[PDB]
């Protein structure tokens, strides 16, 4: 249907062989995502490994460094006379559902928006939608994908439907008994409704605590427990609100900085401002000597599997508990090397009750918002 | 008659100095010409503001592709268009030199395409110095001592058997580019080393400095009928170039023997090279004998066509297209007279003379010093029946603050108390026709003025005549002057203006004074023949010098005024405004009366409107010919500035301005009164405050922070002028639209690629936009819904705005077509100015279909980018860096599915070529936190990289490896270290990126880094935003608008 359309989407197959996958694969590039427990692989091995342990397979293109942006919408004979268009902080691959979203989109290009509105326009006509329903997409660029379409409601229809001060429920549910609606204020496709004087925040809420040993890390299969949103006159405040909302508390001591390699380009930015803002920094071993080679000053620590063979580094355990550590950033990725450490790293902070921080996205606007008591009702006076 | 169903024309693309609008006025009389001849026509150009490229009407070819005028490019579209003629001759150097290339490659053969016209065989022998000599000697054809070399060593050498001082021009060139003259050895060895970075031949000649320069276009058919339809006489001696030097039509100074003898010339040389079409042709002709010299021939069109076409009334890009298929001269109507042939040469009742314009204080490397090697930015045209009077016409035409020929400086600029009078004459600039002025007041001969300047003492009588004139106009009063010497004053070409500052009135006073004796001009026509025949056509100007009007003033036409001389921030996208507004009136059925004096513009042709006075824009003369037509009312709103500045005083004279309202304009242009208005409708601006004191200033400064703008420059320390807030890491967004009775109508949003603090006109632009937030977009729309209220808008007009995530802030409000006008236009496939002009008359619109506020129209399918045109090359020693004050001198636009793709393609439009060596990169060190990425990815493409020494340190200790290289102030002080010249000119180099801020430590060695890359021709990136879209935008085709719209 979507070829037929002319809307694009990943590359995908479904495949009962282990040579039809590694085929495909090598067709497309790695990585792929993989649903036979959802799963990403990035290279020949990664995958025969997966696979020797799991009738056939589905195989997509996983698309690196994209947006993802979801349409929540209300169709009426297949036509759509409600909608809303959200932007996650985070690229593709964290799911949607453990995704922080900004209301209206914020980086998206107008022409991405114009294709997911018309792709939006061909998909409620094509299923001759009469109701609620929901389409997620990638976006990179002007290319616009689309990942899925659920008919029904979505998870974000309560977020959407306060946000604009419109019950798409409510409208939804006449549409679905033939009851009338008037669609002159409602946010259709030609008129959309776009706060201007404020934004909207959604937060996603974990129970790593309780969920012992758990590595606190997000996969593409979904980890949050709950959802809250804020709203402020811009994305700073309002992020810094939904945070707060969450349990997050803003340091006052040192910030732990640990990275895999490949983030560096990206992350020297976000780390001078952290320094700029006043936050002693400490780091484990690499990522320190790099800091320090870049002229932002680094305290090193030790690796937990490391403690005591060097008098010279404290231990973290050590630093939180004194302390001096009240935030820690952990950035893993395919390629981390230190994969036990770094999980350690990882639950010694939740397990020690201090923010974690192990998404570059949400990291990168943490330390813009620090930079520098309304709700909704006010912003919509 | 050459049989061709589908020609291709080539434009010049992006306009730059020495190759300018010329060229678009030239290509539409081309396609016109195809048209009336049933050929198919395909244009390639990428000046989106060219008149050229637009869909509709007579001169607009069938298709546009927006793409580079290169090799690559102009394959694909043969290819894919598979036309049967070539135009090469009517897109200046670019399309010529395009042209040669791929006949060189055999393209042409290949694809069976001929060329149309002259032949590439006899463009080769006048572009080549030395096949130019070779032509000229086997007719023994005179010309000066010269050889033609291609090493520096071999230039020696010449210069020695010559005898300095000698002069080098380049082949393959045009305005002078990489010439010079070379009093000695070390002159030569600078110039012809920088020559070879933009030729491969340089001609060494024998000086003839001083000589009168002369030159003639000529005509030849495909019978051999051969004619010179225009002659014009450099003011400005042998040693300015023709496009920077005063010229007069036709000749002032020749005899009947030197004339013909050089006519003859002309027609036998012309005759001898194979030339078919039209060409240019110059002379170095001895002041006192019979002696002269062959200098070049341009076998293309050409400014000095355009120019000439203009002074003629003969229009010969259109006859030399008829030409190109076969019709002889006897054949082609002059539609001037209606009834006669184009097999003649005109004669004119008048004199023309055309100045230059330059606008040289802000390039602070640069000096106004004038040459061989143009640097003005635009020209004016004026016409007269005394010198004098076309004369001082053309000097008020360049600039609102010149006043006629007077001895005081434009911009109102004092003489240096350190003058020295004798080098300004000897030396010239662009401001010796004042200093001359200035000689001439201080009693210094003329015989010793002509020796000085070389200017023959003809033209200097003239202008003695004129300063008797102020003199004697000084000593009277209203009381004193008589009737008889009021009347030779405006005989001569003195305003108003000039005469009230004698009198001591106003000027409306003076006016007054002057219709209270019934003084007025008379509108005469050009027919091309001094009245031999009658002209059905309405090419107008206006004389004090006659007895009577050559026409009637029955049509109360709509007026519509024009741009005036081209110059920087004020190009082609003015002619693009004001012809679309003239052509909507027409279509329309109105009668539309045009004033422009700009000989390069569309609007200044004779079939585009009923009646174009071809005249100044001032007051007086708008003044003149409003109440001489008793016209309906007039557009001041398509023009750019100067029409606008006019809108009070003519409002006030009881003109009638259609349109948004003067009393508008005047409230939107005060300061104080606009922001006021903003307050009032709740909308943000930069805090900012006009002050007279430091202190203020200070405390001002203190209380915002630092850094701030000043009225232009910004500052960022401590270490009545108007200070703003200086908004850093901004962006800036540009809304342009059309009101109708305060309600936006139409309307277009593009992001620059640029921060803030690049100004709008040297910015790229991306439409639709492409990262700012759509509260944002909503917050830009709702200031623009106020703002269009508040001043009851009614035409076109344009805000320009700083976003920084959600704050949206007013920076200016144009209550006119801004330069963004065509490229919105023709992307969104609506012609903004079509709709304006409609709303200004009270013609009907409907808005179902066009871009309202409630309803835009953004392109989904794909993006359109605007690049900046630069001239650093022709600016000698101009840092080529990007102030707040703008630089560029004309836009390239090209589409893609992506930005990507359609970056790329407006960047090669611009003449940038991708690198395929090393990259040097050295960049002020707070840009590292952001460049480090931008550093990977041009490594992780394969490029080699080349760094500054804290930089090069910096990168390999990121893991990027680059090779240090040495401070230009350092070399030799480490034999480990390359210096970035001899890397450059090895070719291990090939594009710079150089990014300084205010804290650049090593200014002048990075000054030079940056002069260096321009002067060695190869490509410099400045902008750290611009730098980084490129690197993504290397990582990884020939379509054009009409594909993406289908
Ligand atoms: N082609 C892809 N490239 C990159 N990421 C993807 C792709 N498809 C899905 N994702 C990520 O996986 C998440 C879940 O995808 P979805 O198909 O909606 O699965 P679910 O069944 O869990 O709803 C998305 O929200 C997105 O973050
Ligand atoms: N031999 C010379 N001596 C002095 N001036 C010269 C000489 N030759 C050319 N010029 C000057 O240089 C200008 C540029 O030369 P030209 O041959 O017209 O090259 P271009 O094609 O670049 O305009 C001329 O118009 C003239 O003013
Ligand atoms: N408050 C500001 N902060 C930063 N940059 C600014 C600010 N105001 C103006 N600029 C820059 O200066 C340029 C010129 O400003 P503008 O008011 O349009 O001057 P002009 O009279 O030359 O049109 C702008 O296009 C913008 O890039
Ligand atoms: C989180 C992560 O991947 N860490 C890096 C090491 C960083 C360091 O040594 O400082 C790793 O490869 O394990
Ligand atoms: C362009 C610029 O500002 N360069 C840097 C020099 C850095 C280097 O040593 O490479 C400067 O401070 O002058
Ligand atoms: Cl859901
Ligand atoms: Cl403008
Ligand atoms: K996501
Ligand atoms: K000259
Ligand atoms: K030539
Ligand atoms: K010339
Ligand atoms: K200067
Ligand atoms: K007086
Ligand atoms: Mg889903
Ligand atoms: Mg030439
Ligand atoms: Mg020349
Ligand atoms: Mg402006």
């Amino acid at each position: 249907v979507l070829d037929e359309l002319k809307v694009a989407q990943a590359p995908w197959k479904a495949v009962n062989t282990l040579n039809e996958a590694l085929e495909f694969a090598k067709s497309v590039d790695y990585p792929c995502l993989l649903r036979p427990a959802m799963n990403v692989v990035f290279s020949e091995d990664e995958m025969k490994k997966f696979l020797e342990e799991a009738h056939p397979v589905v195989l997509t293109k996983f698309v690196e460094g994209a947006r993802e942006v979801e349409m929540d919408a209300v169709g009426k004979d297949g036509r759509v006379i409600s909608h809303a268009i959200s932007e996650h902080v985070e690229d593709a691959g964290v799911h949607s559902g453990d995704a922080t979203l900004m209301l209206p989109t914020q980086t998206i290009s107008q022409g991405a928006i114009e294709k997911v509105k018309d792709a939006t326009r061909k998909i409620a006509k094509a299923f001759a939608i009469s109701g609620p329903f929901n389409v997620q997409f990638l976006v990179k660029g002007n290319d616009v994908l689309v990942i899925e379409c659920n008919l029904r409601a979505s998870r974000s229809f309560p977020f959407v439907s306060k946000t604009l001060g419109v019950d798409f429920i409510d409208v939804a549910t006449k549409v679905m008994i033939g009851e009338n609606v008037d669609e002159k204020h409602l946010p259709t496709l030609d008129h959309p409704i776009i706060p201007a004087d404020y934004v909207a925040i959604k937060a996603p809420m974990f129970s790593w605590p309780r969920l012992r040993d758990a590595d606190p890390i997000l996969r593409c299969e979904m980890a949050s427990t709950g959802e809250v949103a804020c709203f402020g006159e811009g994305i700073h405040t309002a992020f810094l609100k939904a945070m707060l909302s969450t349990g997050f508390k803003i340091p006052q001591k040192g910030i732990l900085i640990g990275i895999q390699q490949s983030f560096r380009p990206r992350f020297l930015g976000v780390a001078e401002q952290l320094h700029n803002e006043g936050f002693k920094l400490f780091a484990t071993e690499a990522t320190s000597d790099w800091l320090n080679a870049n002229n932002v000053p680094a305290t090193p620590v030790a690796w937990p599997s490391q403690e005591g063979q060097n008098p010279s580094l404290s231990s973290i355990r050590k630093l939180i508990r004194d302390g001096s550590i009240d935030l820690v950033i952990n950035l893993p990725n395919n390629n981390t090397k230190f994969v036990h450490d770094n999980y350690v790293i990882r639950r010694t902070a939740v397990d020690s009750g201090i923010p974690l921080l192990t998404n570059f996205q949400v990291t990168k606007l943490f330390a813009e918002a620090v930079q520098k008591s309304k709700s909704l009702f006010h912003y919509r006076q | 008659r050459v049989e061709v169903s589908k020609v291709l024309i080539l434009g010049s693309g992006g306009l730059s100095i020495g190759q300018a609008g010329e060229f678009d006025y030239s290509g539409s009389q081309a396609v016109k010409a195809m048209k009336e001849e049933n050929v198919k026509t395909v244009l390639m150009n990428p000046n989106i503001a060219s008149v050229q490229t637009n869909e509709v009407g007579l001169k607009q070819a069938d298709t546009v592709y927006f793409l580079p005028i290169t090799p690559q490019f102009v394959t694909e579209v043969i290819k894919a268009e598979q036309p049967d003629g070539l135009i090469l001759g009517m897109g200046g150097q670019t399309a010529l030199n395009c042209g040669v290339e791929l006949f060189k490659r055999g393209v042409l053969k290949e694809y069976g395409v001929k060329v149309l016209g002259t032949s590439v065989e006899s463009i080769m022998a006048t572009e080549d110095r030395q096949l130019f000599s070779d032509k000229l000697n086997e007719i023994n054809e005179k010309i000066a001592p010269s050889f033609a070399v291609e090493s520096i060593e071999d230039a020696l050498k010449a210069a020695d058997t010559i005898g300095y001082p000698v002069m080098i021009r380049s082949a393959y060139a045009l305005g002078g580019l990489g010439s010079g003259i070379c009093p000695n050895r070390e002159t030569l060895m600078d110039l012809s080393t920088k020559a070879f970075a933009m030729t491969n031949q340089i001609l060494v000649e024998k000086s003839v400095t001083g000589w009168k320069e002369i030159e003639y276009e000529v005509v030849r058919d495909a019978d051999d009928n051969c004619v010179t339809v225009c002659n014009m006489e450099n003011v400005d001696a042998m040693g300015v170039h023709t496009g920077d030097s005063v010229v007069v039509a036709p000749a002032q100074t020749l005899s009947n023997a030197e004339f013909q003898m050089l006519r003859r010339t002309s027609i036998n040389v012309v005759r001898h090279l194979g030339i078919v079409g039209e060409c240019n042709i110059q002379f170095a002709l001895h002041p006192t004998s019979m002696e002269y010299c062959i200098i070049e021939v341009n076998a293309r069109l050409s400014r000095s066509s355009a120019l000439a076409s203009k002074a003629t009334g003969y229009p010969l890009a259109f006859i030399a297209a008829k030409i190109a298929l076969g019709i002889p001269l006897p054949e082609i109507k002059n539609v001037v007279s209606g009834k006669t042939s184009a097999c003649f040469e005109p004669s004119l009742d008048y004199m023309v003379t055309k100045i230059p314009r330059w606008d040289l204080d802000r390039f602070h490397g640069t000096s106004s010093r004038i040459g061989s090697s143009m640097k003005s930015v635009g020209e004016v045209m004026a016409i007269g029946r005394t010198f004098e009077e076309s004369f001082q016409k053309a000097l008020r035409m360049c600039h609102p603050s010149i006043e006629g020929f007077t001895p005081r400086l434009p911009m109102n600029k004092e003489w240096p108390s350190n003058l020295d009078l004798r080098k300004e004459l000897s030396e010239p600039s662009s401001t010796r026709i004042y200093a001359i002025a200035k000689a001439i007041d201080d009693n210094m001969s003329l015989d010793e003025i002509e020796k000085l300047t070389y200017i023959d003492k003809w033209f200097l009588y003239k202008m003695r005549d004129i300063l008797n004139m102020e003199k004697t106009l000084k000593g009277l009063n209203s009381e004193s002057m008589t009737e008889e010497t009021l009347k030779r004053a405006k005989e001569i070409g003195f305003s108003d203006k000039q005469i009230s500052k004698c009198l001591g009135l106003t000027e409306a006073q003076t006016r007054e004074l002057r219709l209270k004796k019934n003084i007025h001009p008379w509108v005469k026509q050009i027919d091309t023949l001094a009245a031999e025949y009658p002209s059905v056509t309405n090419y107008l100007y206006v004389t004090y010098n006659g007895q009577e009007h050559d026409v009637n003033f029955d049509d109360h036409g709509m007026m519509v005024l024009g741009c005036g001389p081209y110059h920087i921030g004020s190009s082609v996208e003015f002619d693009w405004c004001a012809v679309s507004s003239i052509r909507t009136l027409r279509q329309l059925g109105k009668k539309t009366v045009v004033v422009n004096c700009n000989p390069e513009t569309v609007s200044t042709d004779f079939d585009e409107c009923d009646k174009l006075y071809f005249e100044e824009l001032s007051l007086e003369r708008i003044l003149d010919i409003y109440h001489q037509e008793a016209c309906g009312g007039c557009i001041i709103s398509v023009g750019g500035q100067i029409p606008n500045n006019l809108a009070v005083p003519l409002y006030k004279n009881g003109v009638k301005i259609m349109g948004t309202s003067p009393l508008q304009i005047d409230r939107a242009e005060d300061r104080s009164i606009f922001s006021a208005v903003l307050d009032e409708l709740k909308v943000a601006q930069a805090p900012w405050k006009a002050v007279n004191t430091l202190n203020e200033a200070l405390e001002f400064a203190k209380s915002v922070d630092y850094p701030c703008l000043l009225r232009m420059n910004v500052v960022f320390s401590e270490d009545p002028v108007v200070l703003t807030k200086f908004v850093e890491g901004a962006r800036e967004v540009e809304m342009d639209a059309v009101g109708k009775d305060g309600r936006v109508i139409s309307h277009a949003i593009s992001e620059h690629v640029e921060d803030a603090g690049v100004h709008s006109g040297d910015a790229t632009l991306m439409l639709p936009t492409q990262t700012i937030s759509q509260g944002a977009i909503e917050k830009v729309k709702d200031a623009t819904r106020k703002i269009a209220k508040a001043f009851a808008i009614s035409g076109p007009f344009n805000v320009q705005f700083l976003v920084k995530g959600n704050d949206v802030l007013v920076i200016e409000c144009n209550l006119r077509a801004s330069r963004s006008f065509p490229f919105v236009s023709k992307t969104l496939g609506v012609d903004f100015i079509d709709v304006a002009t409609k709303v200004m008359i009270g013609e009907n619109v409907d808005e179902k279909h066009l871009p309202t506020l409630d309803h835009p129209i953004i392109p989904a399918d794909y993006v359109a980018i605007k690049a900046p045109m630069f001239s650093w090359p022709r600016l000698r020693d101009a840092d080529p860096i990007l102030r707040c004050e703008m630089a560029s001198t004309g836009e390239v636009a090209c589409f893609g599915e992506g930005i990507h793709t359609a970056f790329l393609k407006a960047m090669l439009s611009t003449g940038f070529k991708i690198p395929q060596k090393g990259i040097l990169i050295g960049i002020q060190q707070s840009f590292r936190p952001r460049f480090l990425g931008v550093a990977e990815q041009l490594h992780n493409e394969g490029f080699k990289l080349f760094a500054t020494e804290a930089t090069s340190d910096w990168l390999n200790a990121n893991n990027v490896p680059a090779t240090p290289v040495a401070w230009p102030s350092q070399e030799g002080q480490n034999p480990s270290l390359s210096s970035i010249r001899k890397l450059i000119r090895d070719g291990s180099i090939d594009l710079v990126i150089n990014l300084p801020n205010n804290n650049t430590k090593f200014v002048h060695d990075n000054y030079v880094i940056r002069r260096t890359a321009v002067d060695s021709g190869i490509p410099l990136l400045t902008n750290f935003q611009v730098t980084k879209l490129f690197a993504e935008a290397v990582q990884k085709d020939s379509k054009s608008l009409f594909h993406y719209r289908q």
